[PDB]
RNA sequence: AAACUCCAGUUGACACAAAAUAGACUACGAAAGUGGCUUUAACAUAUCUGAACACACAAUAGCUAAGACCCAAACUGGGAUUAGAUACCCCACUAUGCUUAGCCCUAAACCUCAACAGUUAAAUCAACAAAACUGCUCGCCAGAACACUACGAGCCACAGCUUAAAACUCAAA
């Protein structure tokens, strides 16, 4: 099995989080 | 068989004697299995406990020749 | 019909289930001299029930009485007591050769 | 008699005598084997040091104390300055898992010491304090 | 609270326990032993106060007065270990098996469930 | 219960071991406890350096005190051997003649586990 | 192996055909090519050892039954 | 510390024979297992890192005693061919 | 059973009026609780 | 290389930290989780099932407050590598990890395999993995992505958690 399915959520969430301290 | 539990007894206090098993002839008689032919032919006079029939049996063997010894 | 036929029987020729060497004893945390029987002489380290030959259940009561006897002052840790360095040897174990 | 691996006790007397001199009363070489050098300590029964020597009091440096000729090196050292306090026979007390640690005890013996026995003090914590985090390399 | 000087259960049906040493009466008594004995004389209170057959312990009558007294056992613990959770759980857990053996003993027996909720202090309530 | 208090006495001579005991027994008397017996293991060599009330201890004496109190003696009498100069360790421990042993009928084998993986060819 | 002496003599004794050396892939379910189109295969096998050396049913049990053929087995 | 001193892995030397002590002493730690011991102790081992090694410790000791247990069973059908040409 | 058996124990209990009786025979004997086994179970007690 | 040089080694005294071996064991507990010693209390239920929210719990990290401090160690600082190196390697140090009192309520909380009862026959079974099924019940799911998002509500949570869409878009994933 791969992740490649968690690596989109990871890169999602972390451009969420990172949206969040900028604004 | 019935006579199984006479083995493992005979077994236990005499072990294997120094005469050893003929395989080959079909009609070879063991020093255990006279044991239990006395052992059953004493039973059918009407002896209703082991501990007297088995001691009672070996001394027949003893004055038949039979060498019977124990494991001591 | 026949007699000959088998008969329903549990096996009379099965041989008694082993015991371990200290099957049927106390194991006290006050006896040291059988404590010091199962740790290596060197390290203090306590042996294992491949080497040992104990029960699960006598082995971990070696184990309790060792580690309860130690924190007592009754017996050593890093070290076997030389006092019982020539008592038997029970365990499966051979260091020098 | 027989001969044992096991170090004399105290207290029961023996007979085991070198040079007229009990196990007790025999001087100790402390050998620290460590990953990068090698420290040497000859002391006597009584705790009075008699020698010191090390990779990097014989002129070694860096990655050079880190090796089995700078640990012998260094025991030929402290057999040197112990020999001239009398001393022959030894208790090597090793500490560590380091390059030096049989070099050591090859250099002392090189050095007119003669070595009766051999302890492994190493310390081994029974859980104790956290050691450094694994690394990458 | 049966007194310390209480007997236990086994030992007081002995025949010859009543003429001996005060040491030996010290040491069958409830001093010398755990809480566990001392909750077994209060379940046997109850049996005889309440319920008609004592020998009896698998009726559902029983099992009330046993659970009620490990409640209680659980109470006593919790109110000087407040911050033990394993045994909290065990007595909600118990406060609801004891709810659901007086809702089938309402619902089959009515005059032992007035009994029991006499005896035992329990004030039944329907829930929400 | 029945307890077993392992005392280790600081190595005195007669008059005053026999005075420690004598005052640790009533420490136990006077918590509701029924003293039943005063074992001595004799004097030896500890088997570690023991520090104890400013002390470093080599030698001691080792007595046992098997006897029957509430458990609610148990704490009050620990505390009661932490104060005691004479006194290098003691511990109470639940006595090992009130836990009876389940007799055995000897080592079970046990034989390798079946059925762990299919029966198909990998 | 230890009875394929005694086997082969039986069968010449006996008028009749022997293999017991390693089984060549084909014999029966490919015999055309091996031997000829106008072969006539055995009429009945007799196996008087079922299993091969690796203790795994013998490959003649399952290509005789693919030819129709009638087995005999110990 | 507070134990007494040389008595614990203290090995004596026969005969001047240092290297013969120094393989004992060697051979006494690995079978204690302190030598292993003493170099995953050098860096933190994390509790998962060392249940997967548990692990894998105990799966290779089953597998390797049932080899050998085979092979020590099979090795007495390595005698020559009885059936030579057959 | 166990309460009779109790019942003469309790007598040799230590008490305040034998403490100190009971204190100097302590001091005098001495209880041995050490006892190797062999490989064929058999205890070995200590020859003192 | 930097750093330290009241530094290192021996001996001795000395913890609010962490718990070699045993453990080749396979246990306890609802799970989380739990492997130094002792003691006390103590481990629900005589039908099963039964909740994102009720009730009570829940690793680590983290917040608030007061303490402790061996070691470790995000951040930070220094040294080096490198085209660069806000990284990997070295050193040092802090929050943090500990305790007490409250909070937060998350996880690859995954043995990714619900609870109870039962079977091994028949059509064995797409594949792989940890053989295939039956009965009963609760819970959940219906192309991918947007989306562990937005809005709303609730919560000691105010860069938070829980619940959780749609539009544009593709003909695949
Ligand atoms: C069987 N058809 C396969 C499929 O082709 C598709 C492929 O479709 C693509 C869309 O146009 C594009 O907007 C779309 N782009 C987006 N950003 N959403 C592509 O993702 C899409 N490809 C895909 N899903 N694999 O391109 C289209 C023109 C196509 O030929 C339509 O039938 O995908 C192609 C690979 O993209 C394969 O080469 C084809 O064999
Ligand atoms: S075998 Fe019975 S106790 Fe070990
Ligand atoms: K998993
Ligand atoms: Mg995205
Ligand atoms: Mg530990
Ligand atoms: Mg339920
Ligand atoms: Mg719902
Ligand atoms: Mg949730
Ligand atoms: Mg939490
Ligand atoms: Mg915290
Ligand atoms: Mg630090
Ligand atoms: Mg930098
Ligand atoms: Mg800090
Ligand atoms: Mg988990
Ligand atoms: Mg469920
Ligand atoms: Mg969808
Ligand atoms: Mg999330
Ligand atoms: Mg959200
Ligand atoms: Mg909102």
């Amino acid at each position: 099995k791969n992740v490649l399915k968690i690596r989109r959520r990871k890169m999602n969430h972390h451009k969420y989080r990172k949206l969040v301290k900028k604004t | 068989y019935h006579e199984d539990r006479i083995r493992a007894k005979f077994y236990s206090v005499y072990g294997s004697g120094q005469r050893a098993f003929d395989l080959f002839n079909p009609n070879f008689k063991s020093t255990c299995q006279r044991f239990v032919e006395k052992y059953t032919e004493l039973q059918k006079l009407g002896e209703t406990d082991e501990e007297k029939l088995f001691v009672e049996t070996g001394k027949a063997l003893l004055a038949e020749g039979v060498i019977l010894r124990r494991v001591g | 019909s026949n007699e000959d036929l088998p008969i329903s029987m549990e096996n009379p020729y099965k041989e008694p289930l082993k015991k371990c060497i200290l099957c049927g004893k106390h194991v006290d945390y006050k006896n040291v001299q059988l404590l010091s029987q199962f740790v290596s002489p060197f390290t203090g380290c306590i042996y294992g029930r491949h080497i040992t030959g104990l029960c699960g259940k006598k082995q971990k009561e070696i184990t309790k009485a060792i580690k309860r006897a130690q924190i007592m002052g009754f017996m050593p840790v890093t070290y076997k007591d030389p006092a019982y360095l020539k008592d038997p040897k029970v365990c499966n174990i051979r260091y020098r050769e | 008699t027989k001969f044992s691996i096991y170090p004399p006790i105290p207290g029961e007397e023996s007979s085991l005598r070198w040079a007229g001199k009990k196990f007790e009363e025999i001087p100790i070489a402390h050998i620290k084997a460590s990953h990068n050098n090698t420290q040497i300590q000859v002391v006597s029964a009584s705790n009075e040091p008699l020698a010191f020597a090390s990779c990097g009091t014989e002129g070694f440096r860096n990655a050079k104390k880190g090796t089995g000729i700078a640990a012998q090196t260094a025991g030929i050292a402290a057999a040197a300055r112990a020999k001239q306090k009398g001393v022959i026979h030894i208790r090597v007390v090793v500490k560590g898992l380091g390059p030096g640690r049989l070099s050591a005890m090859h250099g002392l013996i090189m050095g007119g010491l003669e070595v009766i026995s051999i302890t492994d003090n190493t310390p081994i914590p029974h859980n104790g304090c956290r050691p450094r985090k694994a690394r990458k390399l | 609270d049966p007194p310390p000087s209480t007997l236990l259960k086994d030992y007081q049906n002995v025949p010859g326990i009543e003429k001996v040493d005060d040491v030996v009466k010290r040491l069958l008594s409830l001093e010398m032993a755990n809480k566990k004995e001392m909750l077994k004389i209060k379940q046997e209170q109850f049996m005889k106060k309440i319920v008609a057959n004592p020998e009896d312990t698998r009726s559902l009558e029983a099992r009330i007065i046993a659970l009620s007294v490990k409640i209680r056992s659980y109470e006593e613990h919790l109110e000087k270990h407040r911050k033990d959770k394993a045994h909290k759980r065990y007595l909600l857990m118990s406060i609801d098996q004891r709810k659901k053996m007086l809702k089938n003993l309402r619902n089959t027996n009515y005059d032992v469930f007035e009994k029991i909720c006499w005896g035992l202090g329990i004030e039944y309530t329907f829930p929400p | 219960p029945r307890y077993e208090l392992a005392l280790i006495l600081k190595a005195m001579q007669r008059p005053e071991t026999a005075a420690t005991l004598k005052r640790t027994i009533e420490a136990l008397m006077d918590r509701g406890a029924i003293v039943r017996d005063l074992e001595n293991l004799g004097e030896r060599a500890l088997p570690y350096r023991i520090s104890a009330h400013s002390q470093q201890h080599n030698r001691g004496g080792y007595f046992l005190v098997d006897f029957y109190a509430p458990t609610a003696a148990v704490e009050s009498m620990v505390e009661h051997l932490s104060r005691d100069i004479d006194v290098i360790r003691g511990n109470i421990v639940k006595h090992p003649l009130t836990q009876e042993l389940k007799e055995c009928e000897g080592i079970v084998p046990v034989p390798l586990a079946e059925k762990l993986y299919s029966t198909k060819k990998r | 192996r230890q009875f394929s002496y005694l086997i082969e003599n039986m069968a010449r004794d006996c008028g009749e055909y022997a293999h017991t050396r390693y089984f060549r892939g084909g014999m029966l379910t490919n015999a055309r090519l091996l031997f000829g189109p106008t072969v006539r295969l055995p009429d009945l096998i007799i196996f008087l050892h079922t299993l091969n050396n690796i203790f795994e049913p013998h490959v003649a049990v399952r290509d005789a039954a693919k030819m129709n053929i009638p087995t005999v087995g110990i | 510390a507070k134990h007494l001193k040389f008595i614990a892995r203290t090995v004596m030397v026969q005969e001047g024979n240092v290297e013969s002590a120094y393989r004992t002493l060697n051979r006494i730690l690995t079978m204690d297992g302190l030598i292993e011991d003493i170099k995953h102790r050098r860096y933190y081992e994390k509790p998962c890192r060392r249940r997967q090694r548990e692990s894998y410790e105990r799966c290779r000791r089953i597998y390797n005693m049932e080899m050998a247990r085979k092979i020590n069973f099979l090795m007495r059908k390595n005698r020559a061919d009885p059936w030579q040409g057959c | 059973r166990e309460v009779l058996q109790l019942q003469e124990e309790v007598k040799n209990f230590i008490t305040r009026e034998n403490l100190e009786a009971r204190v100097e025979a302590a001091l005098d004997s001495r209880k041995n609780y050490n006892w190797a086994i062999t490989r064929e179970g058999l205890v070995v007690r200590p020859q003192r």
